[PDB]
C-alpha cells in the first residue's frame, strides 16, 4: 500500500482538530476505502478531497508518487508551508484548489510538466515569486484565479495564459504585463 | 498532633474551588470521624478521597496532607488534581500513595522527588499526562518501591525502563509501565523478586526483555509491540510463570518449547505463527486455566490429549485455517469448559447428537464462519438447567428449519443464526427468552409472519431480520420493547402502513425498512426517538407527505447505548438502476467478507467496488442529529419544509426518485457533514438557494431530472459536480452547466 503509506505521512504531518484523518488505516491494504479518498477500477487513488476540514500544518512531497492521481481539493483551510517542487511527478491532476489558505513559497517550476492540467486555482494564498514560464507548455489550462495573492513580477500572455482576464491576477504585490492593468518598465 | 491535623485538613480544605466540598470537614469536630479519613487510635494512619472532584493542585497536596506524621496511606484516584511534583517534607511513616487517574503533568523526571518518602512502598501514578521530553540519564532514584504503575501516560522514548531501575530493581514486586510509547531493550535481571510485568501496548520494534534468572516471575505482558525473535529460551528460565501474553505481535514461526508447570493463562493470540497445535502443551494440563491461538495461521486438529486438561475454562481457536470435525469426546473430557469460540475457520460435517449435553456446561458456543452443513439439533437443550448464554451460528451451509427446542435454554442472551440456507418460519415460542438480548436471523430462506409473542421480550436489543422472504404486517406487540436500539429489516416481502409507536422507544438507534412493500405515511413520531441516528426507507410504497416536526428531536440525540456493535455499509453506486437506495447497513458480527457472494442471489450488486466495514462509532454521545437520512425510490409527495437543515451531523440524505414538488429551502446550506446528496427524479423546482454553496463536505451529488431553474451557485462544491448530476433540469443553468 504504497499510495496509503505516502497518504498516511500526509496525515501525520498534517494538523486535524475535528479528525477528520481518522478514517485512514496504514494497515489497510489500500487507501481506497478511507473518507475523502476515492480510487478508480485498478484500485489506485485518482482523488482526494479534504476541502474545508479546518486543518494546519503543511502539507508532504509524498503526493508526488500518485500516477493516477486527477482531482485534489485542499481549499478553505489555515494550511502553511510551501508547495512541494516535486508535485510535477503528477502527470494526471486535472484540477489542483489550494485556494483560501497560509501557503507560502515560491510556484514551483515542476509544475510545468503536468501536461492534462485544467484546474488550478491559487487565490487568497500568501504564494510569493514569479509566475513560471513553462505553465504556457500547458495547454490544457482553463481556469486559474491567482487574486489576491503577493505574487510579483510579469506575467506572461502567450501559452494557455492568453485565456485569462485581470481578475485572477488582481490585488497582487507587483505585477505587470498585457495581462495586469499595471504596465511593465 | 490532632491539632496541626485538623488544621492541615482545614487548610486544605482552604484551597478548594468548591466551597462545599468535605461535607464533615470542620474544625471542632474528631478528624477521626470525617468521611474518607480512617484514624487509628486518634492519630491518622489513612485519608481517602478517591472518585473526589477536588479540582486542586498538588502543590497544595504535598504542603498540607502529605506532612501528616504517621500517615500510612492516601488514595487521590481520580480526585481532579493537577500540576507537577516538586520537593517538599513526607514523613517516614507513609506505606502507600495513589495518584492515578489525574491531571499531573510534566516530565517523569519529577518523580525522582518523591524519594523524601523513606517509607514508600507502593505507588500508583497510572493514567496521568506525565511525559518524557527528550534524553534519559541518570535515574528514578526509587528503589524501595515493591510497586510501580506508569500506566496509560504519554511518555515516548527509549530504554527508559533502565533510567526507571538505575538504582536498582531489588525491591521491586511489580511494574507496569503500560500504554504508552517505549522501545529499546528491557533489562529486569537485577530485579529477583519481581512477580508482575505490564509494558503492554508500547513502541519495541527489539528484542524481548532480559528476564536473567526468571525465578520468582509469575507474569509477563510484552503485547502491543513490534516484538520478534526468540522469547522461549528467554523465558527458558523461569520454573515459577502463570500468565502470558504475547498477543499481538510480530512473532514467526513454529509455537516453540515453554515452562508449563506453573502456567494458567497462555496467548499466543495475533500473531504470524505456523504450524499445528504441539503435544507437549499436555504438560501443562494440571494447570492451565484459558488459551487463545487466535489470529495465526494455524490448521489441523485439535489434539485430543487436552482431554487430560479438567482446568480448561476457555478455548479460542477462532481466525485460523482449522478444519475436521468435531472431537466431542475429548471437549466433553473438559469438565470446566465455558467459552468455545470455533469462528472463522475451515471446519466441516454435520452436528454430532452428543453435542446436547454442552448446553448445561457452555456459556459460548461460536460455530461462525464455517464449512459446517447439515440441520439444526431440535435436540438442543434437552438437559435440564440449561446454562448456554451466546450462540453463535452465523455463516454456515446449515439446512432444515429451526426447532423450537430453543426456548428451552432459558440463559440464552444472544442468537445469531443469520447468514445461512435455514428454511421454515419463526417460531412464537422465541418469545419465551426473556434474557436474550441480539437476536440476528438475517439473510435466510424463512418465511411465515412475525410473532405478536415477541411482545413478551423487554430486554430485546437487537433484532436483525434482513434479506429474508417474510410477509405479513409487524406486530404492534413490538412496541413493549424499549430496550430496542437496532432494528434493520429488509429485501422482504413485509407489507403494511408504518408503526406510529415508534415514539415509544428512547433507546433505538437505527431502522433499515429498505427493499420492502410497506406503504402510508412517515409518521411524524419518529420526531419522539432522541435515540435514532439512522433511517434507511428506499424502496417502498409509501405515499403522502414529508413532516418537518420530524426533525425536532436534532440537537437532544443521545446515541451512547448504540456503539460497540460491528457494521458493514454496502455503497450503492449509480451505474445499475435495479440497485436502490445510498446503500445498506447490515450487522456483520460473527461474518466472513469473503463469503458476501451468498448475497449475489439476492442482490443486483457488483463490478468489484466497494464495501465499508467497522464497528458502530456515532460522532456524539449525546445531544447530536440523524447522521443517515435515505427515502429514495417512494410514492412521497409534497414539498419540503424548512426543517431539512437541522441536522448539521446528516452525512448521507437520498430523496431520489420521487414524486417531491417545491422549491429547494436555503436551509440546506446548513449542512455541514453531509457527503452525499441524491434528490434526482422530483418535480422540485424554483433556483438552487445560495447558501448551498455552504455545503463543502458534498463529495457526490444527484440533482437531475427536476424542475429547477435558475443558475448554479458558482461558489462552494457545485463547480466540483458533473453536469451528469444536473440532466433534465430545462431552466437550470451556469457552470458545470452551459452559461446563461
Ligand atoms: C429486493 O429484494 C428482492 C429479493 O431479495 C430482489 O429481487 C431479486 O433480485 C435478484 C438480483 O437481481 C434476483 O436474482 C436473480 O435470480 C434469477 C432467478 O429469478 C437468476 O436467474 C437464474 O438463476 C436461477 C438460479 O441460478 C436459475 O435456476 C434460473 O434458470 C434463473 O433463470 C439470476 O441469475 C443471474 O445472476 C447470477 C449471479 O448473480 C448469474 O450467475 C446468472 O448468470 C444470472 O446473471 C439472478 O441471480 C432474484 O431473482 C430477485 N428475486 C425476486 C423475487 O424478484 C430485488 O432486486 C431487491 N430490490 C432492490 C431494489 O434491491
Ligand atoms: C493503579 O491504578 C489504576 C487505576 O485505578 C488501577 O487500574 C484499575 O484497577 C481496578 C481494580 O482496582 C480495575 O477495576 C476493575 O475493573 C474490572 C473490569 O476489568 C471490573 O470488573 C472490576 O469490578 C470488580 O471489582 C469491583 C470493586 O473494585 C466490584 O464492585 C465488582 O463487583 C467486581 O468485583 C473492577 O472494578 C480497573 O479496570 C483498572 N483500570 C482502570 C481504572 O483504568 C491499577 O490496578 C492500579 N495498580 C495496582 C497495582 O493496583
Ligand atoms: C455511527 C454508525 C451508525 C455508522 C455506521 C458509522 O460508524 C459509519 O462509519 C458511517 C459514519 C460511515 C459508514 C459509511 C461511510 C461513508 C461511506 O460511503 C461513502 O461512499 C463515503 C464516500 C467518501 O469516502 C466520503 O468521504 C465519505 C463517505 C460518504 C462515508 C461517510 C461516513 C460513513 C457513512
Ligand atoms: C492479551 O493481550 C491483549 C493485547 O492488548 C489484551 O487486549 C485485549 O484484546 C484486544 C486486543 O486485540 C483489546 O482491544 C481488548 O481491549 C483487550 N481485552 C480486554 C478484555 O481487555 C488482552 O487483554 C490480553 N489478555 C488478557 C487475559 O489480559
Ligand atoms: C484559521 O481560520 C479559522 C477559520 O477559518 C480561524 O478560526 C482560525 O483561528 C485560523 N487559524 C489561526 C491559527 O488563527
Ligand atoms: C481574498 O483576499 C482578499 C484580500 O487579499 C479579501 O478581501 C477576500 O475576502 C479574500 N477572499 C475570500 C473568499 O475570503
Ligand atoms: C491547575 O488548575 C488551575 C485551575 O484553574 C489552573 O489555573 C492551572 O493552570 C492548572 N495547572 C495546569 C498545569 O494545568
Ligand atoms: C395516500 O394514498 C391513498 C390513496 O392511494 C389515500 O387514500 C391516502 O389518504 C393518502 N395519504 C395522504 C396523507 O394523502
Amino acid at each position: 500500500n504504497l499510495e496509503g503509506d505516502a497518504l498516511h505521512t500526509l496525515r501525520v504531518t498534517l494538523v486535524d482538530p475535528n479528525n477528520v484523518l481518522q478514517s485512514w488505516d496504514p494497515t489497510l491494504v489500500n487507501p481506497c476505502t478511507w473518507f475523502h479518498v476515492t480510487c478508480n477500477n485498478e484500485n489506485s487513488v485518482i482523488r482526494v478531497d479534504l476541502g474545508n476540514a479546518e486543518l494546519s500544518g503543511h502539507l508532504v512531497p509524498e503526493l508526488g508518487v500518485l500516477k493516477n492521481l486527477q482531482y485534489l481539493e485542499l481549499y478553505s483551510n489555515n494550511i502553511t508551508g510551501p508547495i512541494p517542487s516535486n508535485l510535477g511527478n503528477l502527470t494526471n491532476l486535472v484540477s489542483l484548489d489550494l485556494y483560501l489558505n497560509s501557503f507560502s513559497g515560491p510556484i514551483p517550476e515542476s509544475l510545468g510538466k503536468l501536461s492534462k492540467l485544467r484546474f488550478l486555482r491559487l487565490n487568497n494564498n500568501s504564494l510569493t515569486g514569479s509566475i513560471p514560464m513553462s505553465l504556457t507548455n500547458i495547454t490544457t489550462l482553463q481556469v486559474l484565479d491567482l487574486s489576491n495573492n503577493r505574487l510579483s513580477g510579469s506575467v506572461p500572455d502567450n501559452g494557455s495564459f492568453s485565456l485569462f482576464t485581470p481578475i485572477s491576477f488582481a490585488n497582487n504585490l507587483d505585477l505587470c504585463g498585457p495581462v495586469t492593468s499595471h504596465p511593465c518598465p | 498532633s490532632l491539632y496541626r491535623e485538623i488544621h492541615q485538613l482545614i487548610s486544605f480544605k482552604d484551597v478548594l474551588p468548591d466551597k462545599n466540598l468535605l461535607p464533615d470537614w470542620s474544625s471542632n469536630k474528631n478528624p477521626c470521624t470525617f468521611d474518607g479519613v480512617t484514624c487509628r487510635d486518634d492519630k491518622v494512619t489513612s485519608i481517602d478521597l478517591s472518585s473526589k472532584p477536588l479540582n486542586v493542585g498538588f502543590s497544595a497536596v504535598s504542603s498540607s496532607l502529605l506532612s501528616l506524621t504517621g500517615l500510612e496511606s492516601l488514595f487521590l484516584s481520580n480526585s481532579h488534581i493537577n500540576g507537577s511534583v516538586s520537593g517538599f517534607k513526607c514523613s517516614a511513616s507513609l506505606t502507600s500513595l495513589d495518584l492515578s487517574r489525574n491531571s499531573l503533568s510534566g516530565p517523569v523526571t519529577t518523580l525522582t522527588s518523591l524519594g523524601s518518602c523513606s517509607g514508600l512502598k507502593f505507588l500508583n501514578v497510572s493514567s496521568n499526562t506525565l511525559d518524557f521530553p527528550g534524553k534519559v540519564s541518570g535515574g528514578l532514584k526509587l528503589n524501595s518501591l515493591e510497586v510501580l504503575d506508569l500506566s496509560a501516560n504519554s511518555i515516548s522514548g527509549a530504554n527508559v525502563v533502565g533510567w526507571v531501575l538505575s538504582d536498582g530493581c531489588g525491591e521491586l514486586k511489580h511494574l507496569a509501565i503500560s500504554g504508552n510509547k517505549i522501545s529499546g531493550d528491557v533489562d529486569v535481571s537485577r530485579c529477583v523478586n519481581l512477580e508482575f510485568l505490564d509494558v503492554s501496548s508500547n513502541n519495541f520494534s527489539t528484542g524481548i526483555p532480559f528476564l536473567g534468572d526468571c525465578s520468582a516471575l509469575q507474569h509477563l505482558d510484552i503485547s502491543g509491540n513490534k516484538l520478534s525473535g526468540d522469547f522461549s529460551r528467554a523465558i527458558s528460565t523461569c520454573t515459577e510463570l502463570k500468565l502470558l501474553n504475547i498477543s499481538s505481535n510480530q512473532f514467526v514461526g513454529p509455537i516453540p518449547p515453554l515452562p508449563l508447570k506453573s502456567l494458567q493463562y497462555l496467548s499466543l493470540a495475533e500473531n504470524k505463527f505456523t504450524g499445528e497445535i504441539p503435544d507437549f502443551l499436555s504438560g501443562a494440563c494440571d494447570t492451565l486455566t484459558g488459551l487463545d491461538l487466535s489470529g495465526n495461521h494455524f490448521y489441523g486438529a485439535v489434539p485430543p490429549f487436552f482431554g487430560s486438561c479438567s482446568l480448561l475454562e476457555s478455548l479460542a481457536l477462532s481466525s485460523n485455517n482449522f478444519s475436521g470435525e468435531l472431537p466431542m469426546d475429548t471437549l466433553l473430557k473438559m469438565r470446566g469448559l465455558k467459552v468455545l469460540d470455533l469462528s472463522f475457520n475451515e471446519f466441516s460435517g454435520e452436528l454430532p447428537e452428543s453435542l446436547t449435553n454442552l448446553s448445561a456446561s457452555l456459556l459460548t458456543l461460536d460455530l461462525s464462519s464455517n464449512n459446517f452443513s447439515g440441520p439444526i439439533l431440535p435436540n438442543l437443550c434437552q438437559n435440564p438447567k440449561n446454562t448456554l448464554q451466546e450462540l453463535y451460528l452465523q455463516n454456515n451451509g446449515f439446512t432444515g428449519k429451526i426447532p423450537p427446542t430453543l426456548s428451552n435454554c432459558s440463559e440464552l442472551v444472544s442468537l445469531h443464526l443469520s447468514f445461512n440456507y435455514l428454511s421454515g418460519t419463526i417460531p412464537s415460542s422465541l418469545g419465551s427468552l426473556s434474557k436474550l438480548r441480539d437476536l440476528k436471523l438475517w439473510l435466510n430462506m424463512l418465511e411465515g409472519e412475525i410473532p405478536q409473542e415477541l411482545m413478551y421480550v423487554k430486554t430485546l436489543e437487537t433484532l436483525i431480520l434482513d434479506f429474508n422472504d417474510l410477509t405479513g404486517e409487524i406486530p404492534s406487540g413490538l412496541s413493549n420493547c424499549t430496550n430496542l436500539n437496532w432494528i434493520s429489516l429488509s429485501n422482504n416481502r413485509l407489507t403494511g402502513e408504518i408503526p406510529k409507536w415508534i415514539g415509544r422507544l428512547e433507546n433505538l438507534a437505527i431502522l433499515k425498512l429498505s427493499n420492502n412493500s410497506f406503504s402510508g405515511n412517515i409518521p411524524a413520531e419518529l420526531g419522539d426517538c432522541r435515540s435514532l441516528i439512522w433511517l434507511d426507507l428506499n424502496t417502498n410504497l409509501f405515499n403522502g407527505t414529508i413532516p418537518a416536526a420530524m426533525f425536532k428531536q436534532s440537537g437532544k440525540i443521545a446515541a451512547n447505548f448504540i456503539a460497540g456493535k460491528r457494521y458493514v455499509y454496502i455503497k450503492n453506486d449509480g451505474m445499475k438502476k435495479e440497485c436502490h437506495g445510498a446503500g445498506n447497513l447490515l450487522e456483520f458480527q460473527g461474518i466472513r467478507s469473503e463469503q458476501l457472494n451468498r448475497l449475489s442471489t439476492r442482490n443486483p450488486c457488483n463490478i468489484t467496488s466497494r464495501v465499508y466495514e467497522g464497528h458502530t462509532s456515532p460522532t456524539f454521545d449525546n445531544n447530536g442529529s440523524m447522521m443517515f437520512l435515505d427515502m429514495s425510490y417512494n410514492m412521497l409527495s409534497g414539498y419540503i419544509p424548512k426543517e431539512i437543515g437541522s441536522m448539521p451531523y446528516l452525512f448521507i440524505l437520498n430523496l431520489g426518485h420521487n414524486d417531491i414538488s417545491g422549491s429547494i429551502p436555503d436551509e440546506v446550506g446548513d449542512l455541514r457533514g453531509l457527503n452525499i446528496l441524491d434528490l434526482s427524479s422530483n418535480k422540485l423546482d424554483g433556483r438552487i438557494p445560495q447558501a448551498m454553496s455552504a455545503l463543502t463536505m458534498l463529495t457526490e451529488i444527484d440533482l437531475s431530472n427536476n424542475n429547477l431553474s435558475g443558475p448554479i451557485p458558482e461558489m462552494g462544491q457545485f463547480e466540483t459536480f458533473p453536469p451528469a448530476k444536473f440532466l433534465n433540469n430545462p431552466g437550470l443553468c451556469g457552470y458545470p452547466l452551459p452559461r446563461c
